[PDB]
C-alpha cells in the first residue's frame, strides 16, 4: 500500500514532466491522462476511494476528453510554434525553472519539520463523503451547482458558433 | 510438384487463410449484378466487369490499398481478356495491370461458377508457401504450378456422348 | 511450500483467469453468432490465424502510438469493467466498494478509443465521423451513471454483491423500469451498437473510424466490441435481474441463462429496429433520457425515505 | 454558346474523337506509363480541383464545400452550403464501352449481343428496337 | 490483513496484468508475424457533458447515502436537481442543444 503510492507518485511526476516539455498536443494530453491515472492510484493507495473514482470518471474522463476534443477541432499541425520550440532553448526555461526550484525548496522546507504520525490508509468510503457533502456542507453543494451553471452559461456565450 | 517464386505450422497458416477469405466485390459492370468491407480489411478482390480506361486507375488504387496476402479473381470475359469489347475505351483484360489468381469464363458466369472459383482459390491457397515472419527465413512467396482445370477434367469431358436435344425445356 | 493461504490465493487467481478466458471466448463466439445469424470454432480459429498473419500496416502520415493505443482501449476498457461482476458466490474477481463507479471509469476511458482512432486516422472525413460518434457517446454517458444511481439508491451502496443481495426478493427491473430502460439505451449507445451503429451515415463529409484499421487491430476493435456488450449484458443482469439468484437452478446457471438471453436480445434489436437520424439521437438523449434519470432518482429517494420507519 | 463544352465520355486528356470514321475502333496497346499518370492525377484531383473545369461557380462566400460521391459506379461533384446542395455535376463516362462504334464494326447479325449488353437489366427489351430497325431496313414484316 | 482481502487483491492484480498482457502480447504477435510487401456544436455538447457529469458526480455521492441523510437531504438534492433541470431546459429552449437549426 506504500509501494503502490511511491510508484504511482513517481509515474505521475515523470508523466507531468514529460507533459510540460512536449510539443505534440495529443501526446501531451495522453501523458496527462497517464498522470491522472497515476494520481488516482495515489488516491486509492491512501484510502480516499471516492477521490480516485472521481479522478478517473471526471478528470481523466470528462475534462481531458474536452481538451482532446478541442485539440482535434482546432487541428494543431505545427502552427509556427512546433517549428520554433522556444522552451527547449535555455534562455526561455532556465529562469522559470530556477524560480520554480526555489519555490519548491521553500515549500519542501516548510513541509519538513512538521509532526507526522503517518497516513493510516484506512478507506474513507464514498458514503461518508456523501454524508458529509449533504450534511455539514449543504450550501457548498448548492452553490457548486450554481458555479457549474455559471460556467455553462459563460462557456456557451463565448464558444457558440453563430 | 514445382513452385514459382517447421512445416506443419505453414499448413496451419494456409488452412487459416484458406477458410477465412473476405472479398472486396468490385462492381464495374453487369457481372456484378449477376453475382449479387474496406479494401484494407479484404484479402480477395473480385473484378467482375469491363475494365474501362476511365476506371482502370480506380481498380489499381483499390488493389494497392489491400494488404498482403492478397488474391484476385477475375469473373467474366471482360475482366478475363476484354471480352467482346475490343474497343478503344476498354482495357483488354485486368491481368494487364494487376496479377490474377483465378479466371472464370462466362458473360456473365453463374454464381455457382464464382463458388467453383472460390474452391479453386482455396486449393491454391492451401498448396502454397509464404514467409511466416518478416524477420526470419526466406521472404519469398512460393506459388504452386497447379494442374490445369481443363486438363484435369479432360477425361470426363471427352467421354460425353449424348446430350438432351434443344427442343424441350 | 504447502500452506492454505497460498492455496487460497492460487484458487482465487485461477478463478479470475477462468473468468477472463470465458469472457473473451464468449465474446468471440458472439462475434461468430452475429456473423452467422445475420466446425464453427474452427472457422473462428481460421479467422484469428488470418488476422495474425496478415501484415499489420500503419499509415506513414499517422501517429504510431495513438493508432496502436486506440484498439487496446476499445478492448481493455470494458474487458476490465467486467471485473466487478459477481458470476457466482465466491467467484467474483474483485469485491470493490466502488463497483459500478469502476464501471463508470472504464466507460469514460472507453470513449478515448473512438477519439484516438479518429485522430490517428489521418483523414478529415474519418475525423469528422469519429467526432460525431464521440459526441453521441458523451451524450449517452451523461446519463448512464444516473440510470445506475437509481439502483445504488435502492441498494444503499456501490458494492456489487450488496446490490445482488438487495435483489433477493424483488429484482430491480420491476421498481426501476425507467432506470432499466435508460441503462439499456445508454449501454447500447456506449458500445456503438444498433440503432446508433454508424452516425456518419447521415452525411457524406464523414467516414467511419474503423476504416484504415486492418488486420489484427481491426480484430481488437471487433473482439473488444463484443466483449463490451458481454459485460454490459452481465452488468444489466447483476443490476436488474437478480444476478445469480434464482429458485431452482444453480446460481452460475441462472446467471449464464440471463446473460445469454440479453445477448440474443441485443442481437435481435440489431436485426430489427431501424436507423434514426443523428439529430434525432441527440435530441432524444439530451431531452428525454437525462431528465428521466433525474425524475426517477427523485421518485426513488421519495419512496425510500417514505418506507423508512 | 455552350456553357461548358467538355468531354463527357472520354477523359479530358483524350486525343481524337472516337466516332470519326478515321479513328480506329479496336483497342490500342496498354501502357503502365499512361496508367500511372492517370492514377497520379486521380490521386491529386482533390488537391487541384478547379471549379470551372466542371461548370461550377463561386468556388470557395467561402462557406461552400466541394465533394465527390462514389446501378453502376459513377462520380458526381457536389457543391454544398453546409448540407444543402447548391450545384452538382455528375461525372459520367466511366462505363463507356463504345457500343455505337461496335455498330460500325460488326455485321447486322453479329451486333445483336452488343444490343443486349446496353441496359443489361433489359435483355430482350434492348434486343427489340435493334431488330425492328434492321427489319425496317430489310423490308421484313414478321409473322 | 485477512487472507480473503489479500487473495482478492492478488486476483484483481492478476486479472489486470493478464488482461493488459494478453492485449499487448496479441498485438505483438500480430505485428511480429506475417510477411511484408470544424463546427462548434461539438464543443458545446462536450462542454455540456463535462458540466452535467460533475453535477452527476454530486448525485453519485448523494445516492449512496439517501437513508442516512433523511428528508432534509432529499430537499437539498431536489433543489440541486431543479437547478440542473432549469439549466437543461434553458439550454434546450434557447437552441444550444438543437442539433439541426
Ligand atoms: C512495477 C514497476 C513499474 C512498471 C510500469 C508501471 C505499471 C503500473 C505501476 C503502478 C500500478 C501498480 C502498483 C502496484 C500495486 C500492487 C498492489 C498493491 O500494492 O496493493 C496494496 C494496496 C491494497 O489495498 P489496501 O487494502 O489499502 O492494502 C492494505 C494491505 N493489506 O493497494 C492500494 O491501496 C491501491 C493500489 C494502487 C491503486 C490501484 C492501481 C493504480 C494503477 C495506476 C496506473 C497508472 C498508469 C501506469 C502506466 C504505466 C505505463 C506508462
Ligand atoms: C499500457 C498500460 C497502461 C496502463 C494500464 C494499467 C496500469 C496498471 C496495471 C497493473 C495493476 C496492478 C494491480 C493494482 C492493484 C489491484 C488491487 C487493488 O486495486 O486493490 C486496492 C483496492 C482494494 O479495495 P478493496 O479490496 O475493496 O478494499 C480493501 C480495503 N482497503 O482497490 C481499488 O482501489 C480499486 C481501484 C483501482 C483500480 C485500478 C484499475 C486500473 C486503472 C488503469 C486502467 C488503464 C486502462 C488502459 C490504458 C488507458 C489509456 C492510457
Ligand atoms: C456469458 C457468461 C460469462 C461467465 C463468466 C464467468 C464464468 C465462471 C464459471 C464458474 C463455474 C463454477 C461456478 C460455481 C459452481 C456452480 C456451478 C457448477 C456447475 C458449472
Ligand atoms: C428529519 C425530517 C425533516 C422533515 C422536514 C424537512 C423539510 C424542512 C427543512 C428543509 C431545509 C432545506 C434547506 C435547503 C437549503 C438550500 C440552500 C440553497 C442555496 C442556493
Ligand atoms: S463479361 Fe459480359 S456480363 Fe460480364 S461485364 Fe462483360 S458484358 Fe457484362
Amino acid at each position: 500500500m506504500e509501494f503502490a503510492f511511491y510508484i504511482c507518485g513517481l509515474i505521475a511526476i515523470l508523466a507531468t514532466l514529460r507533459v510540460i516539455t512536449h510539443t505534440n498536443p495529443v501526446h501531451a494530453l495522453l501523458y496527462l491522462i497517464i498522470s491522472l491515472l497515476a494520481i488516482s492510484g495515489v488516491f486509492f493507495s491512501l484510502g480516499a476511494y471516492f477521490a480516485g473514482a472521481l479522478e478517473i470518471i471526471v478528470y481523466a474522463g470528462a475534462i481531458m476528453v474536452l481538451f482532446v476534443f478541442v485539440v482535434m477541432m482546432l487541428n494543431l499541425g505545427g502552427s509556427e510554434i512546433e517549428q520554433e520550440r522556444q522552451w527547449l532553448k535555455p534562455q526561455v526555461w532556465i529562469g522559470p525553472a530556477i524560480l520554480s526550484a526555489i519555490m519548491l525548496v521553500v515549500i519542501v522546507y516548510a513541509i519538513l519539520g512538521v509532526n507526522d504520525q503517518g497516513i493510516d490508509g484506512t478507506p474513507i468510503s464514498a458514503k461518508a463523503v456523501g454524508i458529509t457533502l449533504f450534511g455539514p456542507y449543504v450550501l457548498a453543494v448548492e452553490l457548486a451547482s450554481m458555479l457549474l451553471l455559471a460556467g455553462l452559461v459563460v462557456a456557451f456565450h463565448v464558444g457558440r458558433e453563430e | 510438384m514445382d513452385y514459382t517464386l517447421m512445416g506443419k505450422l505453414n499448413d496451419m497458416v494456409n488452412w487459416g487463410r484458406k477458410n477465412s477469405i473476405w472479398p472486396y466485390n468490385f462492381g464495374l459492370s453487369c457481372c456484378y449484378v449477376e453475382m449479387v468491407a474496406s479494401p484494407r480489411q479484404a484479402d480477395l478482390m473480385v473484378v467482375a466487369g469491363t475494365c474501362f480506361t476511365k476506371m482502370a486507375p480506380v481498380i489499381q488504387r483499390l488493389y494497392d490499398q489491400m494488404l498482403e496476402p492478397k488474391w484476385v479473381i477475375s469473373m467474366g470475359a471482360c475482366a478475363n481478356s476484354g471480352g467482346m469489347y475490343d474497343i478503344y475505351s476498354v482495357v483488354q483484360g485486368v491481368d494487364k495491370f494487376i496479377p490474377v489468381d483465378v479466371y472464370i469464363p462466362g458473360c456473365p458466369p453463374r454464381p455457382e461458377a464464382y463458388m467453383q472459383a472460390l474452391m479453386l482459390l482455396q486449393e491454391s491457397i492451401g498448396k502454397e508457401r509464404r514467409p511466416l515472419s518478416w524477420v526470419v527465413g526466406d521472404q519469398g512467396v512460393y506459388r504452386a504450378n497447379m494442374q490445369s482445370e481443363r486438363e484435369r477434367k479432360r477425361g470426363e469431358r471427352i467421354a460425353v456422348t449424348n446430350l438432351r436435344t434443344p427442343d424441350e425445356i | 511450500w504447502i500452506s492454505p493461504e497460498l492455496i487460497e490465493i492460487l484458487l482465487t487467481i485461477l478463478k479470475a483467469v477462468v473468468i477472463l478466458l470465458v469472457v473473451v471466448t464468449c465474446g468471440a463466439f458472439m462475434s461468430f453468432g452475429e456473423r452467422r445469424l445475420l466446425g464453427g470454432s474452427l472457422q473462428l480459429v481460421a479467422d484469428m490465424i488470418k488476422m495474425f498473419f496478415k501484415e499489420d500496416w500503419i499509415p506513414k502520415f499517422s501517429d504510431r502510438v495513438i493508432f496502436t493505443l486506440a484498439p487496446m482501449i476499445a478492448f481493455t476498457s470494458l474487458l476490465l469493467a467486467f471485473a466487478i461482476v459477481p458470476v457466482s458466490p465466491g467467484w467474483v474477481v474483485a469485491d470493490l466498494n466502488i463497483g459500478i463507479l469502476f464501471f463508470l471509469m472504464m466507460a469514460g476511458l472507453a470513449v478515448y478509443a473512438v477519439l484516438f482512432a479518429g485522430w490517428s486516422s489521418n483523414n478529415k472525413y474519418s475525423l469528422l465521423g469519429a467526432m460525431r460518434a464521440s459526441a453521441q457517446t458523451l451524450s449517452y454517458e451523461v446519463f448512464l451513471g444516473l440510470s445506475l444511481m437509481g439502483v445504488v439508491a435502492q441498494a444503499g451502496s456501490f458494492n456489487m454483491t450488496d446490490i445482488v443481495n438487495s435483489q433477493a426478493h424483488v429484482w430491480n427491473v420491476i421498481p426501476q423500469f425507467f432506470g432499466f430502460i435508460t441503462f439499456a439505451i445508454a449501454g447500447v449507445a456506449v458500445c456503438h451498437r444498433h440503432p446508433f451503429d454508424q452516425p456518419e451515415a447521415e452525411q457524406e463529409l464523414a467516414d467511419g473510424y474503423h476504416i484504415e484499421y486492418s488486420g489484427m487491430k481491426f480484430g481488437l476493435f471487433f473482439v473488444g466490441e463484443y466483449i463490451g456488450i458481454v459485460t454490459i449484458s452481465a452488468l444489466m443482469v447483476t443490476l436488474f435481474f437478480g444476478g445469480w439468484q434464482g429458485p431452482l437452478l444453480p446460481p452460475f446457471i441462472w446467471f449464464a441463462l440471463k446473460t445469454a438471453f440479453f445477448m440474443m436480445m441485443f442481437i435481435l434489436i440489431r436485426a430489427s429496429l431501424p436507423r434514426p437520424r443523428y439529430d434525432q439521437v441527440m435530441s432524444f438523449g439530451w431531452k428525454i433520457c437525462l431528465p428521466l434519470t433525474l425524475i426517477n432518482l427523485l421518485v426513488t429517494a421519495a419512496v425510500i425515505l417514505w418506507q423508512a420507519q | 454558346g455552350h456553357p461548358n463544352l467538355r468531354r463527357i465520355m472520354m477523359p479530358q486528356t483524350w486525343k481524337g474523337h472516337p466516332l470519326r470514321k478515321d479513328y480506329p475502333a479496336r483497342a490500342t496497346e496498354f501502357s503502365p506509363f499512361e496508367l500511372t499518370k492517370a492514377k497520379q492525377d486521380l490521386e491529386m484531383e482533390a488537391l487541384t480541383f478547379k471549379p470551372e473545369e466542371w461548370g461550377m461557380k463561386r468556388g470557395t462566400n467561402e462557406d461552400f464545400m466541394f465533394l465527390n460521391l462514389g446501378h453502376g459506379a459513377f462520380r458526381i461533384v457536389l457543391q454544398l452550403d453546409g448540407e444543402e446542395i447548391v450545384d452538382c455535376v455528375p461525372d459520367i463516362g466511366y462505363h463507356h464501352r463504345g457500343a455505337e462504334k461496335m455498330g460500325e464494326r460488326q455485321s447486322w447479325h453479329s451486333y445483336i449481343p452488343y444490343t443486349d449488353r446496353i441496359e443489361y437489366l433489359g435483355g430482350c427489351v434492348n434486343e427489340m428496337p435493334y431488330v425492328l430497325a434492321v427489319e425496317k431496313l430489310a423490308g421484313i414484316t414478321v409473322p | 490483513t485477512s487472507t480473503e482481502v489479500i487473495a482478492h487483491h492478488w486476483a484483481f492484480a492478476i486479472f489486470l496484468i493478464v488482461a493488459i498482457g494478453l492485449c499487448c502480447l496479441m498485438l505483438v504477435g500480430g505485428w511480429f508475424l506475417g510477411g511484408r510487401a470544424l463546427s462548434a456544436k461539438f464543443y458545446l455538447v462536450a462542454m455540456f457533458f463535462v458540466i452535467f457529469d460533475v453535477e452527476a458526480l454530486y448525485l453519485f455521492a448523494w445516492s449512496t447515502s439517501i437513508r442516512e441523510s433523511g428528508w432534509v437531504g432529499f430537499v437539498e438534492a431536489a433543489i440541486f436537481i431543479f437547478v440542473l433541470l432549469a439549466g437543461l431546459v434553458y439550454l434546450v429552449r434557447i437552441g444550444a442543444l438543437d442539433w439541426t437549426p
